[PDB]
């Protein structure tokens, strides 16, 4: 009897046993643990090399089990109908917290309870960075481990105190430690290896804002071009079939084709084929969401509309023409701002982004100061027509408007098509 | 529409930075009222619960801090007593008697 | 590779279809080949050499063989930077010196690669002596202008010649169409 | 455009090659200020890097 | 060995500095714990000014 060792069930009698579902599945204990919970009794594990084992009476269980883990760690467990029977209560943790003065005060008290020495400005800066990590204006990040790590770095850079300057220094150092790829990209842009048009007008070319994933984060601009030729109603997206892709119908290509075919109804079929290419790979294309940049570039190519290269265009688009929210909007806007500032801020550069992302706009201090000074502009759009109006600097409707120019380009392509059609007859 | 600076300014205005903050510690699961209420129900009723959420939340730390404030009835002394050299039973005694 | 769409082929087709618009479709088919394999092709990047050779074939433009052509290109005709530019330029210089430098050889390379041009001593000495030339181009039209020794727009310009070749090919295709009909 | 030799010359102009150079050893991570600063932070704070 | 020692776990008061190539750390940084233990990244530029 004296060799029986107490495990975790014995030590948690009349108390709480906190386990990890990831551990319950990693060591395969979940079957035996389920059996113990359902039976209400458990005996200590016995190695098979013992034909002398005790007939130990099963140990009663008067504990409460509190599994802890990620939702994906529990997807394996919630499939079992018995897991939903033993564990009736689900204590779900929100990935964010409301951004309120009460929550900022609670964060300050939590940081003080961790041993940090805070300042009101330092607490404010930490709270703002927590809001930015959630990428939401009215929601601060719930991940207290990450905020604690940032506070640790801020304390180290400020000696022992979390002042505003120390937290700003910690954030800047975190940015710098992962800025090698972006420093190389900016150096290439400045030298001329990667040429992005940040000034003037261009026909069929736009500055899309991509998030690079063949490399680390910090989304950056990319010159996306659209070329319009007489032909079928086929919309070619060169980057989405870099290999095959004729076997694959792409949701972005289908969305763009639907918009172009349905919005422009004066010939029975789109008399123009539009080829969309992302020059300077390192561009990770969506393939499932049609970009607003692609649509405005296609419209410019069709109508020979010179779009402003000052403004970068980001945000998904819908087949109706509705601009949808995109992730990492702050990263894209700040990457374009970095590129513009590296080449010199002309005072007319900007970013065209959806109004849906306005609740996710937590731009850094430099971008906001440029916006205040009028050196950087942020345009928020609902529809692709608004983005095209901003880019081409003209209203869609009215005489000599963008709509009439696009229709004239379409009818010119149709005339080229019929000129080739009579070539097939006579 | 062209967004103005005030339509884009999100940072909380800093007002004072010459003094440290004196803030009482927050209750466990601050800003997590759903998780706190679910765990309170699981403690009141004695049900088994499971905590779900993204990593780096400090779920274990907050859970331990919340459970440390609970006051459960004094658990009895559970022990293993040999009823023979081969048969071992489970004995339950009043707390502090084992 | 006939069951796979190639980014280089798509880029070249997009450029040719979009830039030359006077018939409903490109009335010419262009076959691009690399003589003397040992050539490692890149199917994801359209070469500037491929585009200028295609334009020469369409317009019957005699390109200068003095100048080698390196660099990528996009569907708008913008010449992009390429890797190992020094290796390519020095290899062409080695070939030219092996056969004898005539004072007119050269390499047409992107202006994007000017920050990567660290040519060796012999190439730089030939460049200073006027025996080797380096041409840096922004667009494929500039490369074609240098190769064919004529401006795109003007008295019998390259653009007019390419359009005339396209009209000739379209007339041949109309002859075939009426052959199909009559 | 036809690049001139000066627009193509990149080698640092050699001014002398006779006397040996006397140069103090560089600080660790020279030209690597990002890594040096990251390691300074990881040493001051005791984090794992 | 069936009979052994109940050695008290040795406390760790060291700083770990992993060294490797960017592709070497691709296989390790998927784990949320790696980003929690190793928070400082001392990345080396492949070139210098």
């Amino acid at each position: 009897v004296s060799l029986i060792r107490p495990g975790a069930v014995h030590r948690a009698q009349g108390g709480y046993l906190i386990l990890d579902a990831l551990s319950l599945k990693r060591e395969g204990t979940w079957e035996a643990f389920k059996r113990a919970l359902r039976n209400g009794q458990v005996e200590p594990v016995t190695e098979p090399q013992a034909p002398a084992g005790l007939e130990v009476e099963p140990f009663p269980i008067q504990m409460q089990v509190i599994l802890v883990g990620t939702p994906e760690a529990f997807e394996g467990l919630e499939e079992d109908p018995a897991f939903s029977e033993l564990f009736r209560i689900r204590a779900e943790f929100s990935p964010t917290l409301p951004a309120s003065p009460e929550n900022c005060t609670a964060l300050g008290g939590w940081l003080l309870a961790q041993g940090f020495q805070l300042t009101q400005g330092g607490l404010t800066r930490l709270y703002d960075e927590a809001r930015r990590m959630a990428e939401q204006r009215d929601r601060m990040d719930a991940r207290l481990v990450e905020i604690r790590a940032l506070a640790e770095e801020a304390a180290v850079l400020g000696g022992g105190l979390l002042t505003a300057e120390s937290v700003e220094q910690a954030i800047a150092a975190r940015e710098h430690r992962s800025f090698l790829s972006e420093e190389e990209f900016l150096r290439a842009v400045q030298e001329g290896v990667i040429r992005l048009r940040t000034t003037g007008r261009a026909v069929g070319e736009v500055n899309s804002l991509v998030v690079v994933e063949a490399a680390p984060y910090w989304g950056r601009p990319a010159r996306l071009t659209a070329r319009a030729a007489p032909g079928r109603d086929h919309l070619i997206s060169i980057d989405r079939e870099a290999g095959l892709g004729g076997q694959i119908f792409h949701k972005a290509v289908l969305t763009l084709a639907g918009y172009l075919r349905s919005r422009y109804i004066e010939h029975g079929s789109l008399p123009v084929t539009i080829s969309l290419a992302f020059e300077q790979n390192y561009v990770s294309i969506e393939g499932d969401s049609a970009g607003l940049a692609e649509l405005v570039a296609a419209l410019s190519a069709i109508g020979n509309l010179p779009l402003r290269q000052d403004l970068a265009v980001t945000g998904a688009v819908d087949q109706t023409g509705k601009v949808l929210a995109v992730g990492a909007i702050n990263a894209k806007v700040e990457g374009f701002f970095r590129v513009c500032k590296a080449l010199g801020l002309s005072g007319t550069q900007g970013v065209i982004l959806p109004e849906a992302n306005l609740a996710n706009l937590t731009l850094r201090a430099e971008v906001l100061e440029a916006v205040r000074a009028g050196q950087f502009h942020i345009y928020a759009v609902e529809t692709a027509e608004q983005a095209l109006e901003i880019l081409a600097g003209a209203r869609m409707e009215g005489f000599r408007g963008l709509q009439e120019k696009i229709r004239a380009g379409l009818e010119a392509f149709a005339r080229l098509e019929e000129g080739h059609d009579k070539e097939d007859r006579e | 529409m062209r967004l103005s600076y005030e339509a884009l300014e999100w940072r909380t205005p800093i007002e004072n930075s010459t003094e440290p903050v004196s803030l009482p510690p927050p209750p466990p699961f601050f800003g997590q009222e759903r998780a706190r209420e679910a765990l309170e129900l699981a403690i009141r009723g004695g049900f088994h619960a499971y905590l779900v959420g993204p990593p780096s939340l400090g779920k274990h730390e907050a859970l331990l801090a919340y459970l440390s404030t609970q006051s459960v009835e004094t658990p009895p002394d559970l022990l293993y007593v040999p009823l023979s050299e081969r048969k071992v039973a489970v004995l339950t005694l009043p707390s502090g008697q084992e």
